[PDB]
């Protein structure tokens, strides 16, 4: 891994059995939401993708690099935006 | 590189905390909310990136794909919430195979373990991504719902899975550009592949099964590059998914195993 070999294999392992014990005890009711939420917490992808896009070169670079960031942000907006939707499924009406 | 490092390190107690909310009846409604917090201060953050440039694709970019899928999320049926789920994840790891693709073809690793790091991140990514389209397409009744089977299909999926394995770890003594772009149809390739012979009824754990899949290829794209919100937040939810796909199959009476193969 890296900044410190070692250092960041800590870090991936802590984050590991940090990250699945968390879902332990999840309800049955909250699976879903709670997939959609992961799946709108990765939609950080953009960052990553915004770095690529901002050192771009070539072309071919931009283009691909291009992509990355709308995939990433479409990750990050549409997970949001569902996960809300899901949760409103549990509220009453008046 | 110290204030984005602690921007980026309050992100992780946002994704934690939120993630840590997501999961429980009284607190779940707030657990999106910090979540929320955490992509903007992230989002924010990275513009400070030194050397960074492109703003004007980089604002096209974020624009174009956050509003388009709000805008398709809002509008949306809730009986198709699964496919949304499943549309807005094969993106993310498209995303995380982007990542791999542009430093991949900059050859701008060192370090070669980084680089095995980084492709290892882009076959995921990829797989993920046309997995999760075949994912949503058999649920919007675009292709057959049920296992899409024929003669010898284990053994053509192998075959390109280990093709790819193969002609992936090629990139590391010989990174031809012409190599890049076989790698990545190929794990395209397989991402389909995978997803073929998997019924419509068991589309909600391999839904789950692509989320650990994405969130997994974020956190190693993340080592690879040195950027710790991805480091955290990927394996965060790469592991957190592994677990929820144990627990959805559970639920569903049935195996992880089963739900792969017809």
């Amino acid at each position: 891994m890296e900044f410190g070999f070692w250092s960041a294999l800590y870090i991936f392992v802590l984050t590991a059995f940090l990250g699945y014990e968390l879902i332990t005890r999840v309800p049955v009711i909250l699976h879903t939401p709670l997939m959609s939420g992961s799946n709108f917490i990765h939609g950080v992808v953009v960052v990553g993708a915004m770095v690529v896009l901002g050192h771009a070169e070539t072309g071919l670079e931009k283009l691909i690099g291009f992509l990355g960031v709308i995939l990433g942000a479409a990750n990050a907006a549409g997970g949001y935006a569902v996960t809300v939707r899901m949760l409103e499924m549990f509220e009453r009406k008046p | 590189m110290d204030l984005i490092q602690a921007a980026y390190f309050v992100v992780a107690i946002l994704f934690i905390v939120g993630l840590k909310r997501m999961a429980h009846p009284t607190t779940a409604k707030s657990g999106i909310v910090w979540a929320g917090w955490g992509m903007v201060l992230a989002v924010l953050a990275t513009f400070f990136w030194p050397g960074m440039g492109n703003f004007a694709l980089i604002l096209l970019a974020l624009l174009l794909g956050s509003v388009v899928a709000w805008w398709a999320a809002v509008r949306v049926a809730m009986t198709d919430m699964p496919q949304m789920v499943a549309i807005y994840n094969g993106m993310g790891g498209g995303a995380a195979a982007t990542i791999a693709a542009v430093e991949l073809l900059k050859g701008a690793f060192e370090n070669t373990g980084l680089m095995a790091l980084a492709i290892l991140g882009g076959l995921i990514g990829s797989v993920a991504f046309t997995g999760s389209l075949i994912a949503f397409a058999k649920l919007q009744g675009i292709m057959k719902s049920r296992p899409i089977l024929f003669p010898g299909q284990k053994a053509v999926n192998a075959l390109v899975l280990a093709l790819t394995v193969v002609i992936g770890l090629s990139l590391l003594w010989n990174d031809a550009t012409a190599s890049i772009v076989l790698f990545f149809l190929l794990a395209l390739l397989f991402g389909v592949l995978m997803t073929l012979p998997i019924g419509g009824g068991d589309m909600p754990v391999a839904i789950s099964f692509y989320n650990a899949f994405t969130g997994m290829a974020v956190g190693f794209e993340g080592f690879a590059v040195g950027n710790p919100a991805l480091m955290v937040a990927g394996t965060l939810v790469g592991a957190a998914g592994t677990l929820l796909t144990v627990l959805m199959a559970r639920a569903m009476n049935r195996s992880v195993w089963s739900v792969l193969v017809g």
